[PDB]
């Protein structure tokens, strides 16, 4: 009962296996996002490049 | 609304979760029977 | 001193000024923070170009 | 760009306007006159069908997305569909059908969220 | 082109002595980039406690 944040192998599997599924949705689907390609970000090239 | 009082689920990317199909109160129904099952089952 | 092209850490607080930076071609340990992007890394035996 | 500015604190430099994040997006500012708004993005509302085949009766649920919110017939979105598909119902999410039947009437269902299993012939949520 | 001032009216410049010897002096002040020394701020943005 008193000790799962210190040493316990367990706890952070736990942990890793949260960590694991948060990583891959916001990590990898949110920032791939932002910045492929070549020209500017998610503008489209609405304004310039017109 | 908890996105409006500031996530990036509704703010940019299509992406979802989806919830858990239980209930937290069902899933401890099952553990608490479990429980109560441990001494006379074995 | 002398300016030239580098990569660093920069360390912003809440108020917006670098108070902490670091350089990563310097002490092997600067690179293996440049990686990780932090200023704590976990104690470790760590490969190095 | 697109966002929902707010009255906010006063986070970075003051000098340089722009105040972002980790990437490029652009969070926060300070606009001419004096205050610190910290922006964000336009948001989406998602959307999900329950369909039934058999009795070919749909209902339509919005996840996470408060009763109040949003209204049916929602004129305030510009969403790319041609038209929409034919309530205090937000249970988990707000859902636009017959909801509230009879509490124990789902042994076995669909299962449009955690608890609710819609079970058609609309009656969802039991 | 700018209107300086005039031009010196003096008709010589006034003596100058070198001694570099006296100039080599050491007081070592190196970069310290744990306290950011000598850093140039990045130019048109600012972030929070990233």
């Amino acid at each position: 009962q008193t000790g799962f944040t210190t040493t316990n192998e367990a706890f952070q599997k736990v942990q890793d296996a949260v960590n694991n599924n948060a990583q891959a949705l916001s990590k990898l689907a949110s920032e791939l996002s932002n910045t492929f390609g070549a020209i500017s970000a998610s503008i489209g090239d609405i304004i310039q490049r017109l | 609304d908890d996105c409006m009082q500031q996530i990036c689920a509704q703010y940019v990317a299509g992406y979802k979760v989806l919830p858990p199909l239980m209930d937290v109160n069902m899933e401890a129904a099952y553990t608490s029977s479990l429980l109560g099952s441990i001494a006379g089952v074995g | 001193y002398k300016l030239q092209p580098l990569t660093f850490l920069l360390d912003f607080s809440v108020d917006g000024y670098i108070r902490r930076a670091i350089d990563c071609g310097f002490n092997d340990l600067s690179q293996l923070h440049c990686s990780y992007e932090s200023f704590d890394v976990e104690s470790g035996v760590y490969s190095v170009s | 760009g697109r966002g929902v500015f707010q009255n906010c604190t006063a986070v970075g430099v003051r000098q340089q306007r722009f105040v972002y994040d980790a990437y490029q997006n652009l969070v926060g500012y300070y606009s001419d006159d004096g205050n610190y708004y910290c922006l964000r993005a336009c948001v989406s509302v998602p959307v999900s069908v329950i369909y039934d085949k058999e009795t070919k009766t749909h209902a339509t649920l919005f996840g996470s997305v408060a009763c109040e919110h949003i209204s049916s017939t929602m004129s305030q979105y510009s969403r790319s569909t041609r038209s929409m598909l034919k309530p205090v119902g937000c249970v988990l999410g707000l859902v636009n059908s017959s909801l509230f039947v009879e509490d124990c009437k789902l042994p076995l269902g669909q299962s449009l969220c955690a608890l609710p299993d819609t079970p058609s012939t609309m009656r969802l949520a039991s | 082109y700018v209107d300086v001032g005039p031009d010196s009216v003096k008709s010589a410049c006034i003596e100058v002595d070198i001694q570099q010897t006296f100039f080599d002096k050491t007081w070592p002040r190196p970069i310290d980039v744990s306290k950011a020394d000598g850093i140039i701020y990045p130019q048109g943005r600012t972030y929070s406690n990233i």
